[PDB]
């Protein structure tokens, strides 16, 4: 059929041979073997990483509750350590760093080449623990932030009523039990318009993601027909396949969500999936542009490897990950209730006004 | 257009490699001819042959040489090197099958050396060759 | 009688099969061999690394002046495009386009829509191709520049003379004849004062490093006796010592060298010279502080690997490896009430020659 | 009057700025106290006479011979030089701004007349004295073989550091085997007076670079 | 602005709605 490519083969041993005999100090061939398992799985894909025993066992069981962290969620997508999200109601996101921004070192320690794994591990430590991170905001000159890293605690979801009839639904992390609180505070807001309302603005923005299931939950509060994401990968177990309940709390109310640069995974999947089922507007910047899922394959002794297995899709051919979601209205934020702190959320509310005196009645 | 190792062939020619570097060179030879019988590919037998030709052994030289030919028709050299190897071992007439062989693909091709070779085993096998060759003669 | 590691290459090659099957996207295995070389090069220590064939080509370009272009470096200015420099002495250069050219078009599209880096390489090409180009200044109609691509030699020293009897050589980088170039330089340096030399500032700050024999030589020129710097590594070849010629064109002239944060490895080893010798007074910042001499090993490939074959030491016998030069003066960058560290540099250059008299 | 510090391993600064009866021995006070702070002879003591309205001429002789062991130091009554110099050698860069008035300089005049040290800084003030070659205080003054202009230096904060190879992760171990120092924040604890002073940063510098090239 | 801001929603909200 084909042939194997033994060249490629004898270069890699000849050269793991020739590395050994001329380095200086005196390398064994387990560590060059376990340097270059490391190294290919680095290249091939960042968010890719090997589990060893020792992280094995970490990840099996969390630590501790004390560690607490600065809360920004990174990606290695740039070459460095870019800042997708910094998480609302968080020290991150109450200092300078915006999402988009690089991080070229942290606590002094360059970044440069170091994993994703590394450089969030180190991120986090004690309660309270000072930390300068260096920001590359936009190519511009580097600099130095100070931060408090503490323990994080946001909570998910916050309902207001910016006009009578008009809501507002922000979701700063799809954190577990998402749904319920998202289906209770439609209840709730239900409630103090006497059971109907004109407008929703579910403000998705600067959201680093989720669980899947909590994000399927709220697409599925808004939505009765279709599907919210559906998966795909090379192995037989990845694609899964999610559904919408027939049942709803949204009430049919017309919807704009708001997508900001700083958006996530599973902020892409509700946006994606709202959009493209032709039942909300979206109405922000466009998003990031990731949505690869990534599964710990185990491996043969106590040994594990985290690999990107599949990759997500909205209802129809798009894929999230490859383009990102991209808004049907671009408002840029800036400055101009909560509708006159920001643009976005002033366009995205007359919006709302607008359709709703022009539908008729 | 290039294959793809199996874990197997991957773990065995890469530990042969190891061995052979480490002048250990048995395990590389052992290694590289099982997966000559196994892959079947062309470049595993070319360099289990050469490996084989270079240690200088013969019952492994002959396996690799004729896994090589077989699965590496279009070389010819591949062919002569078979023929040559089986020839050490004593057998001539699939020598010169190999020889006609190559003769379809116009390139370097070895007889005398391999009818010195044959005119030492028993009479008959070489009156037999020797007919062979004039027929062949006869259809060139 | 060393076992080859079976355990650890089953594991290996379990890894590689995972890998290769549960990836989403087809990736054959040439390319997870390669990155599996990549990563077992740099995973040692930062400094090691694999060079593919575009890397090694650039990194040959790099330690050796020679590359092909079209005689002018430039830039970009807020997004737009002026001229730099356009490099003497270089048939690709003789066209002497006017500073501060705004090229509008290159090889067909404008210079919009792609970075600096982008436009360089759309300049740069194979010697000997003729290029067209589309300029338009302070408004005027467009017009068409024709360059022709050579390989041209960069300079990597630049001499200049600051005050009557005192000089200045700054050694942007480190290349196979950058030592040549400075001894060239001494001499023509000694000419511009009729041949008597009070002082020099020699200029390493923000020096990446270069060729160690190019390093050598330099020392060499500014030195008379004594070893420069020995290399240390398991190896046998790797073990070296250096001397240094008793001519110096230098003429024991009072030296001062400049050490900033950004002096690495190449010219850490003239700055080591010359104060473990007591040669030359070092004023400035730390220097970077890195010591290894790698070596360019040549794959059966075009490609080659990058690898740190041994650590050097000053004559001394201190390795400068991880802590780095500390300059004697220790001037740190500031303002009085335009180059400060410079001008203290000629301050005490001046002093110290009033001091000694004749 | 005296007032000494050290500003460097091995660079006293001995300020004088007045003198008087007690300064004569005051003097060698703090020159013993300074040898004691860092052992053996000073790599160099900058003596900053500036600003100095001047004082008894005797303490200013007395300073002077415990400065240098040998020569006259002025002529007109001349006075002589004592065998013993509690000053040992050390490099002696004494600093006059044009506050040097007097009996300061005087301490200067001998000084810059025997070569034993070097008159940095802008000119000085300037019966009769004379220094002793003819050269007198009050035919031309004092004028400094180097002069430096008082100014102020501010050094510049940078935003962004320069990681060393320390920081860089996975570092090969240093050659020798000594500790490897981090990129830690850096800041001066006091503000120095090199760096408040652009005189006597200069008298500093040109200090080291004469210990570094010349011995002592 | 308020004509800008207008002109937004003049075409802004169109397009949502689509035909």
């Amino acid at each position: 059929s084909a042939p194997l490519p033994l060249d490629e083969l004898r270069t890699f041993a000849e050269v793991l041979d020739r590395v050994k005999a001329a380095y200086v100090e005196p390398v064994d061939d387990k560590t060059l073997l376990e340097n270059a398992i490391k190294g290919m799985l680095s290249n091939l894909d960042p968010h890719s990483a090997y589990l060893g025993p020792e992280d094995f066992a970490e990840l099996q069981e969390s630590t501790s509750g004390e560690f607490g962290g600065l809360g920004i969620e990174v990606g290695s997508e740039d070459g460095f350590i870019k800042v997708v999200s910094p998480i609302d109601d968080t020290p991150a996101a109450r200092a300078g760093i915006q999402p988009g921004d690089l991080i070229v070192q942290i606590d002094g320690k360059p970044t440069k080449g170091q994993s994703m794994t590394e450089a969030v591990d180190s991120m986090r430590g004690k309660a309270g623990s000072p930390i300068t991170l260096t920001i590359v905001r936009d190519g511009g000159r580097p600099f130095d932030v100070e931060l408090k890293r503490a323990i994080i605690k946001v909570k998910s979801v916050k309902s207001q009523v910016l006009e009578p009839g008009y809501a507002y639904l922000r979701i700063t992390q799809f954190q577990v039990n998402t749904g319920e609180e998202v289906v209770k505070a439609l209840n709730q807001l239900r409630k103090d318009n006497k059971g109907r309302l004109k407008g929703l603005v579910l403000d998705l923005r600067n959201n680093p993601g989720g669980v899947l299931q909590s994000a399927v939950e709220v697409a599925d509060a808004f939505l009765t027909k279709g599907l919210i994401v559906y998966t795909k990968g090379r192995i037989a177990n990845s694609e899964l396949r999610f559904s919408a309940d027939p049942a709803d709390p949204s009430d049919k109310v017309p919807l704009v969500v708001l997508i900001n640069g700083g958006s996530a995974a599973a902020a892409e999947i509700v946006a994606g999936a709202l959009q493209d089922q032709k039942r909300a507007i979206l109405m922000g910047t466009d998003s990031f542009g990731k949505g690869s899922v990534q599964t710990v394959l185990p491996l043969n002794n106590d040994r594990a490897l985290k690999l990107t297995t599949a990759l997500y899709y909205t209802p129809n051919g798009r894929s999230i990950q490859a383009q990102g979601i991209v808004p049907d209205i671009e408002v840029g934020r800036a400055k101009v209730r909560p509708q006159d702190s920001d643009y976005q959320l002033s366009q995205a509310l007359s919006l709302l006004k607008g359709l709703s005196v022009t539908r008729g009645n | 257009k290039y294959g793809s190792f199996s874990e197997d062939s991957l773990y065995s020619l890469l530990v042969a490699e190891l061995a052979g570097q480490r002048n250990r060179f048995d395990i590389a030879l052992s290694n590289y001819v099982v997966q000559a019988q196994k892959t079947r590919d062309p470049g595993v037998s070319e360099r289990a042959f050469r490996i084989a030709e270079y240690l200088g052994a013969d019952q492994e030289a002959l396996d690799t040489s004729l896994l090589w030919a077989r699965s590496a028709p279009d070389n010819l050299d591949a062919q002569r090197a078979a023929a040559i190897q089986l020839a050490r071992a004593g057998r001539y007439e699939e020598s010169m099958v190999y020889m006609e062989k190559v003769l379809n693909g116009q390139g370097d091709t070895h007889f005398d050396f391999l009818a010195l070779s044959a005119a030492e085993t028993d009479p008959d096998t070489r009156a037999g060759l020797l007919q062979s060759f004039d027929h062949l003669l006869k259809k060139y």
